RNA sequence: AUGGUGAA
RNA sequence: GUUCUUUGUAAAGUGCCUUCGAAGAGUCGAGUUGUUUAUGCAGCUCUAAGUGGGUGGUUCCAUCUAAAGCUAA
RNA sequence: GUUUGACCUCAAAUCAGGUAGGAGUACCCGCUGAACUCAAUAAGCGGAGGAAAAGAAACCAACCGGGAUUGCCUUAGUAACGCGAGUGAAGCGGCAAAAGCUCAAAUUUGAAAUCUGGUACCUCGGUGCCCGAGUUGUAAUUUGGAGAGGG
């Protein structure tokens, strides 16, 4: 076992990126050496180093000038982690019950400096697919109208996901950085989960969607 | 003690005129490797499926910059102060003065090169330009070449 | 030791250039050294090993199918917008719950009742509960 | 070219500018180690006319030798000893002091693929040229050997 | 201390803005009188009329740091859109039509959508009232049921309908809404933010352009951008 | 003399 | 010999007309001190020229272009 | 705008791609170098190859010119020296073999056109992409036999 600081020094990766790595993988007690050794072999470290080098080269270009170089410099998904933490699709569905609460909360958050508009747009669009799928297989079994929101319980192959729908009222705004990493991981999981569910439903994916109806209500009344 | 021929640098162009010179030079930045390569690829694609005015760019290479000098082709010469081999640039101001060509000194060779893509350029010059070049030359003259014409003195 | 220099030579300006080198045609010709590279690229495109720039843009385009249980939190406990009248606890208990030390606090909600649906208030503590659960979602010793 | 002027400037070493430059650089050289890498040659004209080029694979060294064997050859041998994998093609003077003399030496890497891949310098990669300074085959070595041009028992079967 | 260039640039920009405002006002005064005999144009058109139409307006930054001009500053104060990235819904009318040109350089206008209006109302909202400095968000409809609802606007959906359907309580609700402070685009600085801002700025020139012509058609852009 | 060997 | 390629306003040579048109510096050299088979080298103060300079013998003539480098026999 | 990045320099790597030690030593290349003028001999030191080294004249020549370097005969036991013991060559002449040449040196400026490294294909390497070296100079064009621009 090694200390958290010792493990960070061995990985020589700043705590900000170590938080993301631990969230993707999961390490806790002081910490067992084997977990740190396994993490060090992950390919995500190479991608993080590449991103840091890209950022520093972009800063070099911006300081030197010639913005064309910075624009030209602009030229990933944690698929492997999904398999490790979710050995099988039922395991992913089981973990959904607590994972997707963060995504559903983010689906109604307002855009701010701490959260880019793209993140909120993706979160809202993910709901447009989740509700669309749930409205075709008719797996809804509970509709508890709680103060926190309407506590939905869709019987997703017998795991009774306890996802909660936040109210449409403005959710006035903690360290969102960790929340941002959790949202990114859950969105990466949701992409594959939705792909699998749509393939199982027999509908061609991605199916067509209607935007004029979206401009009227913007919600489940679209995307067939 | 530095001889009178040395210390001609370090006393350089003022802040505002230096910034104006940098802005003017940025208007004629030479095409970079990526831009040149993409332009050549586009030209090849156009020709391979289905004659331009002479280009303009800043002069930076010491050998060809000096070659333009003496021939009176250099309209303006910009020199760095922090160059490690001083002998490379000690004679350049004297040659420019003898040939009757405007010249100026700047602090920071890397900043000199940042406007010409290369990491460092030591010296730079311009061959062609639109009309602000004359005003910049007059300002540089009145602020360095005529106000500090006594560079031959002091130690 | 300390004397000024003499500008005996740097006082007159030459008229004619020091050299009368003949003018090369290349200066008056569109960069034949660049037409060479243009034709090399043309040859490479003809051989097909170089993709035209348009195809690069036109080609900028799948189902992939210490590990203790996370211990999910308990389900809802009479936090409905229209709960039984008996479950609407007195203000004194609600005040104690609100003033209860955090973390050690047991209940995660305050009892309330609302008849009209439009009167249902929006939850303001949703973000805080999710943030609290986030810590356990990855810092839990398990 | 600038070299045309640099050569003439270096010719008048007694001039004030070069006298100041030498006394400025002597202290910096002294503060450095006995043998140290030089990022760029302080006399680019001399190195370029000596066949040195700025392309990859070329290395410039500097070394200090006590004053009072030929100093150039001793400096070349000393730099070659530390730089076992490099070849001391040539060396030239840059600065002199009352107690020490400074000679710049240009090194060419034979293992580097860039040096091996060009016909203008691939000859130096042959094993025959190994330790060229050791045998005094350089310009200073040949001069010391007295290889000038001009005046400057056997029994057969029958 | 401030360098000379800034003062000269501000003066030059202010002169042009004042000249444009004066020309537009003088032309509009003659157009209203209906003489329409020795002016560039008398009719009005929009390209991408003064008929009723609910439109959304966003206060954009720029142009260069022109000192607050009386006409445009007062017009903005009427809509209380002084702060950048602030927007409010206004009822288009013939009398209000010249205001677009009066404050065209500082704002961008367009036709919103029902979904966009609903999302904006349900995601943002202010009620600056009971010391009453609190910026309480539209958490519950109780405030709407008490302070509002005299005309039947009891819930947020009623406010949405009034705004989209131009109801009688449109003026009352709009003032009560304390128009929203929309978040800025980049909302950052540092290594990536600088490049992102530089890239975004290019679209501003091609989208937020002012022809400065007295008879320039009303500038309109789809509100779907944000 | 050259180059090594050892000892109180 | 056999072949698939031969290419792009691509490269070279030669005679005619015309205009331009470089050369290895603490280096040659010089004095001294040590070595050398009265050449050369080395330490050191000085250290320069480009219709210039190095080696020679007759009244100043013959040859060459040094202080960088590769090269089987 | 007290924040920042560049450039220059100084360090670190169980990082990637590379190399020197040692041995043999007849021959070869330099330093040092002892005694019966002995001897620029022997020993010692350092470095290499199958040969090493030298090599295409700031050479010899006083001719009706020869014309890279090295070996043999001859020059010659002569010139020259110490005239004394001993040392001691070289041009020319004949023989075996012959080969040329490359950069600094003058603007590629209408395009650093140059190259190392990493990656995906067919592999004593070639192609696309990315980075880096490069302007304090990487390719072609010129090395005194001159050479360059043009018609």
């Amino acid at each position: 076992f090694i200390t958290r600081s010792q493990a960070v020094r061995k990985l020589q990766v700043s705590l900000a990126d170590f938080r993301r790595l631990c969230i993707f993988k999961g390490i806790y007690p002081f910490y067992y050496a084997k977990d740190i050794q396994y993490l060090m072999h992950e390919p995500v470290l190479a991608k993080f180093r590449e991103h840091k080098t890209f950022a520093r080269k972009l800063t070099r270009a911006l300081g030197r000038g010639e913005v064309s170089s910075a624009k030209r410099l602009e030229e990933y998904t944690l698929d492997h982690i999904i398999k490790e933490r979710y050995p099988s699709f039922p395991d992913a569905i089981r973990d959904i019950d607590d994972a997707l609460n963060m995504l559903f909360l983010f689906s109604n958050l307002p855009s701010t400096n701490q959260v880019s508009s793209k993140i909120i747009n993706d979160a809202q669009k993910i709901c447009n697919q989740w509700l669309a799928y749930v409205a075709k297989e008719r797996l809804v079994r509970k509709v508890f109208v709680s103060i926190k929101g309407v506590y939905y319980q869709a019987n997703i192959k017998g795991e009774e996901v306890r996802w909660l729908v936040p109210f449409k009222f403005p959710e006035n705004i903690v360290d969102f950085r960790i929340m941002l990493t959790f949202l990114e991981f859950y969105s990466t999981l949701l992409h594959f989960v939705l792909y699998k569910l749509y393939t199982d439903s027999g509908l061609i994916y991605p199916p067509k969607l209607d935007l004029k109806k979206d401009k009227i209500i913007s919600g489940l009344s679209s995307y067939i | 003690k530095v001889p009178p021929t040395i210390a001609q640098f370090q006393y350089t162009l003022d802040r505002n005129t230096a910034a104006e010179t940098f802005k003017l030079f940025n208007k004629y930045r030479p095409e970079t490797a990526a831009e040149k390569k993409e332009r050549l690829t586009k030209e090849a694609a156009a020709v391979a499926e289905g004659a331009s005015p002479k280009p303009y760019a800043v002069k930076y290479g010491l050998n060809h910059v000096v070659a333009l000098i003496e021939n009176k082709k250099a309209k303006l010469v910009l020199i760095a102060n922090d160059v490690d081999p001083i002998e490379l640039v000690v004679f350049l101001p004297a040659l420019c003065k003898k040939m009757g060509v405007p010249y100026a000194i700047v602090k920071g060779k890397a900043r000199l090169g940042t406007l010409v893509n290369q990491k460092t350029s030591a010296v730079a010059a311009l061959t062609e330009v639109e009309a602000a070049l004359a005003k910049l030359v007059s300002t540089i003259d009145a602020n360095f070449a005529d106000k500090y014409d006594e560079v031959k003195k002091h130690w | 030791p300390y004397e000024p220099l003499i500008d005996w030579f740097t006082r007159h300006e030459e008229v004619m250039p020091l050299t009368a080198v003949p003018e090369p045609k290349r200066r008056f010709v569109p960069s034949k050294n660049e037409a060479k590279r243009v034709m090399k690229i043309v040859r490479a495109i003809r051989e097909g090993r170089i993709i035209p720039p348009k195809k690069l843009k036109e080609m900028k385009e799948y189902d992939l199918w210490h590990l203790r249980a996370p211990k999910l939190p308990p389900p809802t406990n009479e936090e409905s917008y229209n709960p039984p009248e008996e479950y609407l606890l007195s203000p004194e208990e609600k005040e104690a719950w609100e003033n209860t030390e955090y973390s050690e606090r047991e209940r995660n909600f305050i009892p309330q009742k609302y008849s009209a649906l439009r009167k249902v208030p929006g939850y303001g503590e949703s973000i805080r509960e999710r943030f609290e659960r986030s810590l356990d979602l990855y810092l839990a010793p398990r | 070219g600038a070299y045309k002027y640099l050569e003439e400037l270096q010719r008048k070493k007694q001039s004030d500018v070069l006298r100041f430059l030498q006394r400025v650089r002597v202290w910096e050289y002294r503060q450095k180690n006995v043998i140290h890498r030089a990022a760029r040659p302080t006399r680019p004209d001399k190195a370029r006319r000596l066949g040195y080029k700025a392309k990859q694979g070329f290395v410039i060294y500097r070394v200090r030798v006590r004053r009072g064997r030929s100093l150039r050859a001793t400096a070349e041998e000393r730099v070659g000893r530390r730089a076992a994998n490099l070849r001391v093609l040539n060396s030239y003077w840059v600065n002199q002091d009352s107690t020490y003399k400074y000679f710049e030496v240009i090194l060419v890497d034979p293992q580097h693929k860039a040096i091996r891949r060009d016909a203008r310098y691939n000859w130096i990669c042959d094993p025959v040229h190994k330790h060229r300074e050791a045998r005094g085959l350089t310009a200073t070595g040949k001069k010391s050997r007295g290889i000038n041009k001009g005046h400057k028992l056997s029994l057969w079967r029958y | 201390f401030v360098r000379a260039e800034s003062i000269v640039a501000k003066t030059l920009a202010t002169s042009r803005e004042k000249e444009r405002i004066k020309r537009v006002s003088i032309l509009e005064d003659k157009k209203a009188k209906n003489e329409t005999q020795h002016i560039a144009s008398g009719k009005d058109f929009i390209l991408k009329d003064g008929k009723p139409a609910l439109l959304f307006i966003v206060r954009v930054r720029g142009p260069l740091a022109v000192n607050i001009p009386n006409k445009a500053f007062k017009i903005l104060s009427l809509l209380r859109l002084v702060e950048t990235n602030t927007g409010v819904f206004v009822k288009l009318t013939k009398n209000v039509y010249p205001l677009l040109k009066v404050i065209a350089p500082y704002v961008v206008i367009g036709k919103p959508s029902l979904s966009s209006i609903r999302s904006l109302i349900q995601k943002r909202g202010r009620i600056i009232y009971k010391a009453e400095p609190h910026e309480i968000v539209l958490n519950d409809n109780n405030i709407v049921e008490e302070q509002l609802g005299d005309h039947g606007i009891i819930c947020v959906e009623d406010i949405i309908h009034e705004i989209a359907t131009m109801g009688e309580s449109f003026s009352v609700c709009n003032f009560f809404l304390q128009p929203f402070k929309l978040n800025r685009e980049v909302s950052g600085f540092g290594s990536l933010n600088r490049l992102r801002k530089i890239k975004q700025r290019e679209a501003e020139s091609r989208t937020r352009q002012f022809s400065n012509a007295a008879t320039a058609p009303v500038i309109e852009v789809d509100i779907d951008s944000l």
